[PDB]
RNA sequence: GGAUAGUGGCCUACCAUGGUUUCAACGGGUAACGGGGAAUAAGGGUUCGAUUCCGGAGAGGGAGCCUGAGAAACGGCUACCACAUCCAAGGAAGGCAGCAGGCGCGCAAAUUACCCAAUCCUAAUUCAGGGAGGUAGUGACAAUAAAUAACGAUACAGGGCCCAUUCGGGUCUUGUAAUUGGAAUGAGUACAAUGUAAAUACCUUAACGAGGAACAAUUGGAGGGCAAGUCUGGUGCCAGCAGCCGCGGUAAUUCCAGCUCCAAUAGCGUAUAUUAAAGUUGUUGCAGUUAAAAAGCUCGUAGUUGAACUUUGGGCCCGGUUGGCCG
RNA sequence: GGACUUUUACUUUGAAAAAAUUAGAGUGUUCAAAGCAGGCGUAUUGCUCGAAUAUAUUAGCAUGGAAUAAUAGAAUAGGACG
C-alpha cells in the first residue's frame, strides 16, 4: 500500500470538538464510604424494578 | 515502658565495666572528641610515605630553598 | 496401543520423542533458536529507544479507510530500522522527526496490530517526556 | 550477607474479574462488616481457602494418624479459640464446611459493634482506628482483630480517650476556650 | 626412572597396540557458573535460579614467580599484549568484578555521608584496626497493617402498620434532602522525655492541628468477550478507535468531550517474558479413512516387547492393636 | 576362627544426613507480614515453658520380604552327594 499519504490533518477532531469545561461537583467519599454508599444505593432502598435493575438510564 | 537496668556493687565497678559511651550519658566521662574518621584514615595514609621519624627530611627539604 | 511404547523399559523413546516433537511447538522452537536475539530488532527486550528519521502516512488496511500516522525509527543499539505507530488522535505534532523515541511492542506477539500493516512497535515516549503525558496536558516536551 | 527478612502475601484474587453474581454477594460483606476493599473479602476467602486445603489434605489419612491427630486437634482448637468454629461441630469435618461470614465475625470491627459500644459497623471503625477502645489496658487501631472468644468480654472503651472518661479533648476543649473567652473576661 | 607433599602418562626412556561410541562417542551450540532453591497451586508437569547460604572460578588479557603453614595472590612482584597517566624529554608511575562516586553502555539499578555501639574477624592482642559489618540518605523492587470521615436534629416525601365513614401524616426508621448541630482524630506541627555510638524515624506525650477554598484518590473502562448509557454536543471512512470480533462515509450503544455509570483502589495501565487455562507435546492424556498425519512394498540389525508350568494345601502354638459388652 | 557362596530388578524399614526456604506446632509482634520469642512472682537481690515435627524422592549404605520379571545349572555326563 502506500506509505506517503498526507499528514495535515494530525489532530483534526481533538482540536475541533468545542471544550465544554468540567463542572464543580460535590466531592465524592474517597473509601470505605464509597463501599457503604454503593451498598445503600445498590441493595438496601433498590431504586427501579422496572423488568430489571437499570444502573445507569438516562431518559427511561 | 519496659527497659532494662544494671546496678553495679559499686562505682569504681562500673567505670570500668561499663560502656564507654553510658559514661558519657551520665557525666561519669568526658566525651573526648577526636577528628572524623576519615581524616585520621587520611593521616595514616599521609604517615605512611615518611619511613624513619621525619624531621631529618624537614631539612633535607630545607635544601630545596636553596636550589 | 497406538505407537507410544507402553514398556516399562521404553523410557529414553519416549524422553527422545517428546524432545523430537517439541520442535513443532511453535513457541519451544523461538526459545531455542534465539529468534529474539538473532531476528526481532528488539534485542529480545520490552522496550528499545531509537531515532526518527521520517513521518509516515501508512494507509490502514481494508476495510478500513485512514492514514495511520507513524515514524520510522533507527534503534540505538541496533542500527536496525523500524516504523512504528503514533496512536492517540494528535501526537504526530510532537515527534518531529531526528527526535529521540521509545518504542515498545504492540501487544500481538510480534504481529502488526489491526489495519495498519507492518508495523510491530508503538511510540510511547518522546524527548523523555511520555507521549501520554503530552496528550493530556501533564508535562511539555523540552527544549530541543 | 544478612538472613532474608521472610515474607507473604495475605490475599488472593478471583479470576474471573466480572462475574457479577461474585460482585453483588461481595458489597453485601463489605457493606455489612464495614470492609473498605474487596482485598479484605479476598484475604479471607484465601485465609479460608488454606485452611480448608490443611483439613483435605488430612482427611486422606487415616483416622488416629499421628500427624492428622496432632495438627488436626491444633486446627481444631485454634479455630475455637478465636470463636469461629461452634463448640459441638469440633471435629474438623465443619471446619471443611466453614464460610467467610464466620470469620468476618470475629473482627474487632464487628464485636464492637455487636456489643453495642458503637451502633453502627463504621462507627466502629472510627473509633477503634482512633486510638479508642482497648482489649485489657492495651489499645488497638485494627477492625480486623479476631476477637478471641475470651477476650470478648474485656472490650470496652479506653482508659484515655473520653467515651471511656479521661478528658474532653482538643475540639471540644476550644469550645470551652470560647465560652470562657467570649462570655467572660 | 624423574618430578611432586604424595597417587597417577604427571613427565621421560623402552615396549606394546590399545582407549570411546546408536545404551549417541566425537564435534557444534548455550543470549551455561553448579547446588540449597524460585514462579505456576487437582495430579502428572512446565519454566527459572547473575543475586542474602554452600561449592567453584576470576581480578583488563595471558604466562611466570617471590615470600610463606597456606598464593601460581594481583589493594605482591616480573615479562609481553591491550589500555593509560606524570615530566624539566633525562625518565617515572597505574589495574574499583572492594566501599562510594564518575564516563560509557543501554529498557534497565541509590550517598563521593556517620560509627566501630552491635554482629563477628585479625594482631604482640580486654585497648588497636576493620567502606567486613552496623547507621542514616536515596528508594511505589517485592511484602504487611489500612486515613480520606463517624453521629444527631429538622423541612417537605416514601414505604411499614393499627383505623379508613374519607381528611391522613405518627413514632418503628428506609433514606433523598442546596439552611443547621455539637462531637472524634492523626496527616502535619512541636516543649519534653524516650530512642541512638551521635543523630533520624518509630512507640509515648504538653501546646497547636477539619467543614467543602477542603487535609479535595487515583487509574482504566462503560457495543461483544466483560461489570457499566442506545444520554447531550462534536467530527462525517477524515480525525481517531480497535489484544480479538469489529466501529467512523451527518440522528456514532466504540472516535473527540460533557454528563452519568462500572471495576480495582494507594494504587491502576502498558510492553516483554513465563506459568495456568493446554488432553494445542498427551507417562498420567492427544490425533493420523476424508480436517494437519501410516514410509509403494517386503526383509531386517540396533531398540522396545514376548505363552504356560517348578511348595501348594492342611494342623498346632506364642504374643501384639484397634473395637465392642461390661467398670 | 576356619572352610564356601549363581546372578539381578522390585518393594519394606532404617541409618547417614546444614541452615535459611517450604509444610507445620507453641507463643496475643496492639493486628498482620514477621520474630523466636516468652510466661510467671515476694515486680526489695527469682520462678520458669521453649527455641518442636515433617519432606529431604535419583544414587550409595543397612535390613525384612521372595509375588512379579530376568539370569545361571546335569545331555558326547567333563554331573551330584561320602
Ligand atoms: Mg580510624
Ligand atoms: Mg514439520
Ligand atoms: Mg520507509
Ligand atoms: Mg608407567
Ligand atoms: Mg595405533
Ligand atoms: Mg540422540
Ligand atoms: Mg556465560
Ligand atoms: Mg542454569
Ligand atoms: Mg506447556
Ligand atoms: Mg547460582
Ligand atoms: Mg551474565
Ligand atoms: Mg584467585
Ligand atoms: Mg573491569
Ligand atoms: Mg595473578
Ligand atoms: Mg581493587
Ligand atoms: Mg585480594
Ligand atoms: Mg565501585
Ligand atoms: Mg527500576
Ligand atoms: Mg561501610
Ligand atoms: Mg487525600
Ligand atoms: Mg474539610
Ligand atoms: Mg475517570
Ligand atoms: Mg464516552
Ligand atoms: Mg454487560
Ligand atoms: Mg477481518
Ligand atoms: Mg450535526
Ligand atoms: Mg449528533
Ligand atoms: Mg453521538
Ligand atoms: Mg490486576
Ligand atoms: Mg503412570
Ligand atoms: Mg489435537
Ligand atoms: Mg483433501
Ligand atoms: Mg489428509
Ligand atoms: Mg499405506
Ligand atoms: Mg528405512
Ligand atoms: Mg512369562
Ligand atoms: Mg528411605
Amino acid at each position: 500500500a502506500k506509505v506517503h499519504g498526507s499528514l495535515a490533518r494530525a489532530g483534526k477532531v481533538k482540536s475541533q470538538t468545542p471544550k465544554v469545561e468540567k463542572t464543580e461537583k460535590p466531592k465524592k467519599p474517597k473509601g470505605r464510604a464509597y463501599k457503604r454508599l454503593l451498598y445503600t444505593r445498590r441493595f438496601v432502598n433498590v431504586t427501579l424494578v422496572n423488568g430489571k435493575r437499570r444502573m445507569n438510564p438516562g431518559p427511561s | 515502658s519496659v527497659g532494662f537496668g544494671l546496678v553495679y556493687n559499686s562505682v569504681a565497678e562500673a567505670k570500668k565495666f561499663e560502656p564507654t559511651y553510658r559514661l558519657v550519658r551520665y557525666g561519669l566521662a568526658e566525651k573526648v572528641e577526636k577528628a572524623s574518621r576519615q581524616q585520621r584514615k587520611q593521616k595514616k595514609n599521609r604517615d605512611k610515605k615518611i619511613f624513619g621519624t621525619g624531621k631529618r627530611l624537614a631539612k633535607k627539604v630545607a635544601r630545596r630553598n636553596a636550589d | 496401543g497406538k505407537g507410544k511404547p507402553r514398556g516399562l523399559n521404553s523410557a529414553r523413546k519416549l524422553r527422545v520423542h517428546r524432545r523430537n516433537n517439541r520442535w513443532a511447538e511453535n513457541n519451544y522452537k523461538k526459545r531455542l533458536l534465539g529468534t529474539a536475539f538473532k531476528s526481532s530488532p528488539f534485542g529480545g527486550s520490552s522496550h528499545a529507544k531509537g531515532i526518527v528519521l521520517e513521518k509516515l502516512g501508512i494507509e490502514s488496511k481494508q476495510p478500513n479507510s485512514a492514514i495511520r500516522k507513524c515514524v520510522r525509527v533507527q534503534l540505538i543499539k541496533n542500527g536496525k530500522k523500524v516504523t512504528a505507530f503514533v496512536p492517540n488522535d494528535g501526537c504526530l505534532n510532537f515527534v518531529d522527526e531526528n527526535d529521540e523515541v521509545l518504542l515498545a511492542g504492540f501487544g500481538r506477539k510480534g504481529k502488526a496490530k489491526g489495519d495498519i500493516p507492518g508495523v510491530r512497535f508503538k511510540v510511547v515516549k518522546v524527548s523523555g517526556v511520555s507521549l501520554l503525558a503530552l496528550w493530556k496536558e501533564k508535562k511539555e516536551k523540552p527544549r530541543s | 550477607p544478612r538472613a532474608p527478612r521472610t515474607y507473604s502475601k495475605t490475599y488472593s484474587t478471583p479470576k474471573r474479574p466480572y462475574e457479577s453474581s461474585r460482585l453483588d454477594a461481595e458489597l453485601k460483606l463489605a457493606g455489612e462488616f464495614g470492609l473498605k476493599n474487596k482485598k479484605e473479602i479476598y484475604r479471607i476467602s484465601f485465609q479460608l481457602s488454606k485452611i480448608r486445603r490443611a483439613a483435605r489434605d488430612l482427611l486422606t489419612r487415616d483416622e488416629k494418624d499421628p500427624k492428622r491427630l496432632f495438627e488436626g486437634n491444633a486446627l481444631i482448637r485454634r479455630l475455637v479459640r478465636v470463636g469461629v468454629l461452634s463448640e459441638d461441630k469440633k471435629k474438623l469435618d465443619y471446619v471443611l464446611a466453614l464460610k467467610v461470614e464466620d470469620f468476618l465475625e470475629r473482627r474487632l470491627q464487628t464485636q464492637v459493634y455487636k456489643l453495642g459500644l458503637a451502633k453502627s459497623v463504621h462507627h466502629a471503625r472510627v473509633l477503634i482506628t482512633q486510638r479508642h477502645i482497648a482489649v485489657g489496658k492495651q489499645i488497638v487501631n485494627i477492625p480486623s482483630f479476631m476477637v478471641r472468644l475470651d477476650s470478648e468480654k474485656h472490650i470496652d472503651f479506653a482508659p484515655t480517650s473520653p467515651f471511656g472518661g479521661a478528658r474532653p479533648g482538643r475540639v471540644a476543649r476550644r469550645n470551652a476556650a470560647r465560652k470562657a473567652e467570649a462570655s467572660g473576661e
